RNA sequence: CCGAUAACGAACGAGACUCUGGCAUGCUAACUAGUUACGCGACCCCCGAGCGGUCGGCGUCCCCCAACUUCUUAGAGGGACAAGUGGCGUUCAGCCACCCGAGAUUGAGCAAUAACAGGUCUGUGAUGCCCUUAGAUGUCCGGGGCUGCACGCGCGCUACACUGACUGGCUCAGCGUGUGCCUACCCUACGCCGGCAGGCGCGGGUAACCCGUUGAACCCCAUUCGUGAUGGGGAUCGGGGAUUGCAAUUAUUCCCCAUGAACGAGGAAUUCCCAGUAAGUGCGGGUCAUAAGCUUGCGUUGAUUAAGUCCCUGCCCUUUGUACACACCGCC
């Protein structure tokens, strides 16, 4: 505690396929992982056993793949049902936590497929306009112009 | 020098309960601890591990304070301020299921009991047991 | 019976009120009730607030108004019968009346 | 009790009775002098007092008009029967009474009668009757086309302040 | 139309289900105290009803 | 005025730079610490208590928000 | 015997100049426990003047919507920056206060209506009671904008703010503008 | 495939083990009382798609309601929403269960903005 | 009330109680020369500061403000 | 208002008035408010106090079975009048300072003549005239729309952070509402389930009896953070879960998990405001089957500046000038 700069501690990390800053907290650097908040890097972290008061550079490999492990299956380590991003998919019905760049690739699918049947909130999105019926007469003017 | 819990700063006096709680602890700790927020207008998790035990003291003293406080009644101490975003802020109470697991631990621990009427009191060896914690407080604050 | 009842007085006004609380405890001193004193509940006051225009157009005035509700509680307690003892009631218009007993 | 509505709500519909009853016998004995009503309210039973001049005329053929009336409140509000009752108050010096002299000016005016004649005597029977001060306005389309106002004035007439509510009576 | 379908619209809440007990409109009304009243009505018979100015 | 880039963690040439002067003059503060000694500050905080701890630095103030430290007498 | 914020004893301080000298009101007289009062002074003109200083620094404080009623948070930056300058300096932080606004107070400022010749047309020297208030206004602004964005909090930079006032050394905000001031009134001669 | 079962399952997925299926709002939906309405549009369409040819489209269906939520039953369907003026067919599509069939008849047309006249000077 | 307007609410009830007191169950004189004390020191200690309030009207959100007017 | 005075005598307005708030240990009363005392108790000290301390624990209008209104309530009353002093003043009207006093200017409501082609015929079974009146401009039902967006404007809210954000602990309100003639729709205690949003049973309150002693927010005390578009900021956007209803899609609303966008304090211009005031801060009512970024009020914290001016915008009186009189947005 408050020792000198560890030998092993990197000033970034490489998590799945994305950086995250180890000069910050641990509760708060995975967090910058698309798809991770502050909340769901608490409950991890937790149920992880890790010391919350340490940066994320002076992990070790065991730690950090353990957090990788409970972050990519969280079902089965206790995390509740309820917690979870991707709950109640619209192609096989499956609880799932998404984490990364998954996430953007089923944004998008997700609407193509909206465009695709085109959903009045799907044809919104073709359109770049909003879809959860806000008023663009007088605002958002700046997405335009 | 009889010494009551209202003649030593209630807040390390709760405190020092939480740890005797924690030190002596049979707690009925719900399973569900490490996740859950402590309200809705809450936006993150308690940070300290053993909340629970804090909590659980704090609902002691207000009993000793007030008695009969119902789960709503909790929650309306447990209040707090939802910033509600962009919208002006507002008053958010607390947790109901976290008040009642707290409270229902409280007589797992015989120290709190139902009135004839509705809610819940203090028991005599309770009020004794926080009484005793004060004036071992009283004690240390002084000397 | 042996009757303890319980008599309140409401109106809009404070001098009927006050006036029928005088002539009821005086009749019945002459009667010789003795009286439980004269109990003046908190005055309501109903608010009402609304814009003066009918039309919505102009400078926003909005006019208030109040309803002053104003009730006493008095009890008569005697060691014989009441009731059929004092039957009388007294009562200008605009003031409301209402006798209770102690069960109820 | 349970069945018995607060005393907050009690005084409101005592409040739209009475408007309601005064609006209904102002439509109906607009003719017949209407000055006004007064209501003596017993859990017993209730009191009707109507204020009008013509009280021989508000009282039908051996008071059939009454009976009639007193069956419509009977009726309209849903008293328990014989519960209420009728009482013609002719009225005191109607040189006094606005809303008495109103309808007689406007009983005047829907006869034909010239608005500036009518107006005068209007305003000179009030004040034979003994007043401090009358004021009688007349807007509409005078003349032509084109709205005017004419205001008839005279003796002293305050505006402002509390005793205008229990110095000046409006119609 | 026959009886089925001239009032079968249903009304037993919101605003159509409700009017001004004076001038049947149904524009603001003042349900406070169950007054169940027009504005403008209300200015026009607020002294009748007892509710006077003091402030 | 760009960027501060204050260092999370202590190094070898900037905690003997905290034993060896830090104790010596008047106000000793979390603020002054961070910014005279270029560390992001709840790391300045951390090094306080530790200090308070090995006792050659004295407390006087300790409030939630504004803490304030002197060195101990000479004399 | 006072001792304001229970220690600062209140007679040792001195007033230097005899020009703000009815307008400082830290003497005993007017010497308190604790800077808070409900001391109606806003009712009258004047009523100002027998405020104590203290009191004027802590309602100046609270300033830019944020801090409006926040009043014991300012006294608690009061008591800490009170705290801070009898470290760093060693003497009554009320002396070091008294000296700040003697040394803060613009002797002289502009005010016209018609053609500036640079900003006012004419130069007008000022009554005391001016120069106490501005002299607060100006050390409030100093420690406010000096605290704004950085890491330093609130206390130090009143503290320091209110030392270098005491000394003058053109490091603090009040005494730069100051001399802004007089600068442009003695060329609006 | 809409909740990882198959379509056919889905046609015989009766409405109670279905609203586990749905979403929230769908599920308090069923969870209420289907009207008359509703029923009587399922019947016309039960009778078109059983009389309309095979390896054929069946014929288009009109209606005006629209909050009708869409049942797996009547994928393939052509059914005619109220736009307001017009009452447009639309496919039903085995992904389109969990949607209302107002969500396809779009109520406007889109803007084209043109050049503004006198405002906004 | 609240916290600060509690707590002068208290101290001024000290003063007036203990001169109270001083006034009734002993002599005036140490009634006296201890309210001379309580006079010069803080007038607010005996005698309430009779503001409480102002009524907000309605044609501004507070007690004498009003709402923001534009004339384009 | 005093005064002069071809005026005299009046009248409205203003003032006066009513409410409101501020002091009343003076009166009246108080089990739908309590205070004090006592007795039961519970617990700490019991070394020893013991008339030690707490209790929002229970009783003493349960009728003989304590007193009292300080607190609370609301009525009668009182109280302030430029009343006293000093000074200025024609020594008249009156003005300033000071004492004593709760208060030496508490805010509102009401509010004159004459008008405006200012607004409302979408409040009316208020209404003239005109239009329509069965393929109805009446009226009903179903759906859409009133939200639709290259952009402009206004009133607002959120914010730009360390005077902060989060986490916990401690801790203080007042206004006012609450079950319906039609009219179905109340405010809610407590217990259980769920993590939250909610649901499931038992009650209380038609009300100073219940919610409720309205355990409000801000604030206060400790924790983490550390000057970064960062733990600020929460717009957009996905999935899922709850309530209202017949219906929630162009998302009613609430909730959980994701996204952290502009924004680093804002040009030319401009709004409001002098004491419990601005500002922060929450809370009631109105709209409500569902509901507030609005509004009406309420309370909490709580200032800086000023006791002056006509410079800007105007207002009022006298004199003056006019070629204006739809009246300088004139006329020419
Ligand atoms: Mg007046
Ligand atoms: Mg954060």
């Amino acid at each position: 505690m408050s020792l000198v700069i560890p030998e092993k501690f990197q000033h970034i990390l490489r998590v799945l396929n994305t950086n995250i800053d180890g000069r910050r907290k641990i509760a708060f650097a995975i967090t910058a992982i698309k798809g991770v908040g502050r909340r769901y890097a608490h409950v991890v972290l937790r149920k992880a056993d890790i010391d919350l008061t340490k940066r994320a550079g002076e992990l070790t490999e065991d730690e950090v793949e353990r957090v990788i492990t409970i972050m990519q299956n969280p079902r089965q380590y206790k995390i509740p049902d309820w917690f979870l991003n991707r709950q109640k998919d619209v192609k096989d019905g499956k609880y799932s936590q998404v984490l990364a760049n998954g996430l953007d690739n089923k944004l998008r699918e997700d609407l193509e497929r909206l465009k695709k049947i085109r959903a009045h909130r799907g044809l919104r999105h073709f359109w770049g306009l909003r879809v959860r019926g806000q008023h663009t007469k007088t605002t958002g003017r700046r997405g335009r112009t | 020098p009889g010494v009551t819990v209202k003649d030593v700063n209630q807040q390390e006096f709760v405190r020092a309960l939480a740890a005797f709680l924690k030190k002596s602890g049979k707690l009925k700790v719900p399973e569900w601890v490490d996740t859950v927020k402590l309200a809705k207008h809450k936006e993150l998790a308690p940070y300290d591990e053993n909340w629970f035990y804090t909590r659980a003291a704090s609902t002691a003293r207000h009993l000793y304070l007030r008695g009969g406080a119902g789960v709503g009644s909790m929650t309306k101490i447990y209040g707090g301020r939802q910033r509600n975003g962009v919208m002006p802020s507002h008053f958010s109470r607390g947790s109901k299921s976290v008040a009642r697991r707290v409270l229902q631990a409280l007589e797992g621990l015989k120290m709190v009991e139902k009135d004839q009427d509705g809610g819940r009191k203090l028991t005599p060896q309770g009020q004794r047991d926080l009484d005793r914690i004060a004036g071992q407080v009283a004690a240390a604050n002084k000397k | 019976a042996i009757h303890r009842i319980r008599i309140t007085l409401t109106s809009r006004n404070v001098k009927s009120l006050e006036k029928v609380c005088a002539d009821l405890i005086r009749g019945a001193k002459e009667k010789n009730l003795k009286v439980k004193g004269p109990v003046r509940m908190p005055t309501k006051t109903l608010r009402i607030t609304t814009r003066k225009t009918p039309c919505g157009e102009g400078s926003k005035t909005w006019d208030r108004f109040q309803m002053r509700i104003h009730k006493r509680l008095i009890d008569l307690h005697s060691p014989s019968e009441i009731v059929k003892q004092i039957t009388s009631i007294s009562i200008e218009p605009g003031v409301e009346v209402e006798v209770t007993i102690a069960d109820a | 009790m349970a069945v018995q509505i607060s005393k907050k709500r009690k005084f409101v519909a005592d409040g739209i009775f009475k408007a309601e009853l005064n609006e209904f016998l102002t439509r109906e004995l607009a003719e017949d002098g209407y000055s006004g009503v007064e209501v003596r309210v017993t859990p017993t039973r209730t009191e009707i007092i109507i204020l009008a001049t013509r009280t021989q005329n508000v009282l039908g053929e051996k008071g059939r008009r009454i009976r009639e009336l007193t069956a419509v409140v009977q009726k309209r509000f849903g008293f328990p029967e014989g519960s209420v009752e009728l009482y013609a108050e002719k009225v005191a010096t109607r040189g006094l009474c606005a809303i008495a002299q109103a309808e007689s000016l406007r009983y005047k005016l829907l006869g034909g009668l010239a608005v500036r004649r009518a107006c005068y005597g209007v305003l000179r029977f009030i004040m034979e009757s003994g007043a401090k001060g009358c004021e009688v306005v007349v807007s509409g389309k005078l003349r032509g086309q084109r709205a005017k106002s004419m205001k008839f004035v005279d003796g002293l007439m305050i505006h402002s302040g509390d005793p205008v509510n229990y110095y000046v009576d409006t119609a | 139309g026959h009886q089925q379908l001239y009032w079968s619209h249903p009304r037993k809440f919101g605003q159509g289900s409700r009017s001004c007990r004076v001038c049947s409109n149904r524009h603001g009304l003042i349900r406070k105290y169950g007054l169940n009243m027009c504005r403008q009505c209300f200015r026009q018979y607020a002294k009748d009803i007892g509710f006077i100015k003091l402030d | 005025r760009d960027k501060l880039n204050n260092l999370v963690l202590f190094d070898k040439a900037t905690y003997d730079k905290l034993c060896k002067e830090v104790p010596n003059y008047k106000l000793i503060t979390p603020a002054v610490v961070s910014e005279r000694l270029k560390i992001r500050g709840s790391l300045a905080r951390a090094a306080l208590q530790e200090l308070l701890s090995k006792g050659l630095i004295k407390l006087v103030s300790k409030h939630r928000a504004q803490v304030i430290y002197t060195r101990n007498t000479k004399g | 015997d006072i001792k304001l914020f229970g220690k600062w004893s209140t007679d040792d301080v001195q007033i230097n100049d005899i020009s703000l000298q009815d307008y400082i009101a830290v003497k005993e007289k007017y010497a308190k426990y604790l800077p808070h009062s409900a001391g109606r002074y806003a009712a009258k003109r004047f009523r100002k003047a027998q405020c104590p200083i203290v009191e004027r620094l802590t309602n100046s404080m609270m300033m830019h919507g944020r801090n409006n009623g926040k009043k014991l948070m300012t006294v608690r930056i009061v008591k800490h920056a009170f705290e801070i300058i009898h470290l760093l300096t060693g003497e009554n932080p009320l002396q070091v206060l008294v000296n700040a606004i003697i040394n803060s107070g613009p002797r002289e400022d502009s005010t016209r209506i018609g053609r500036a010749g640079t900003v006012r047309r004419q130069a007008v020297d000022v009554s005391p009671l001016r120069r106490v208030n501005q002299a607060i206004w100006l050390l409030c602004t100093g420690a406010r904008e000096a605290a704004f964005r950085n890491i330093k909090t609130i206390a130090e930079c009143l503290a320091d703010e209110l030392i270098n006032a005491a000394k003058g050394s053109s490091n603090s905000y009040a005494i730069k503008k100051k001399d802004e001031l007089e600068r442009v009134a003695k060329s609006n001669r | 495939t809409y909740r990882g079962v198959d379509l056919d399952q889905l046609l015989d997925m009766s409405y109670e083990q279905l609203m586990q299926l749905y979403s929230a709002r769908q599920r308090r939906r069923l969870n209420r009382g289907l009207r008359r309405k509703q029923h009587s549009l399922l019947k016309r369409l039960r009778k078109a798609k059983k009389e309309a040819p095979p390896m054929e489209k069946p014929e288009v269906v009109k209606t005006h309601l629209r909050d009708m939520i869409i049942l797996p039953e009547m994928v393939g369907s052509m059914v005619g929403v109220y736009n307001g003026k017009t009452f447009n067919q639309v496919e039903i599509k085995p992904e389109m269960i969990g949607h209302y069939l107002g969500e396809f008849s779009i109520t406007y047309k889109p803007v084209k903005h043109g050049r503004p006249g006198i405002g906004a000077t | 009330g609240g916290h600060v307007a509690q707590i002068y609410a208290i101290r001024q009830s000290i003063s007036k109680a203990l001169v109270a007191y001083y006034q009734k169950y002993v002599d005036e004189a140490s009634k006296k020369e201890i309210k001379d004390i309580l006079i010069q020191y803080d007038r607010t200690l005996l005698v309430a500061d009779p503001r409480r309030c102002e009524s907000k009207k309605f044609g501004g959100p507070g007690a004498r403000a009003r709402y923001q007017k534009s004339y384009r």
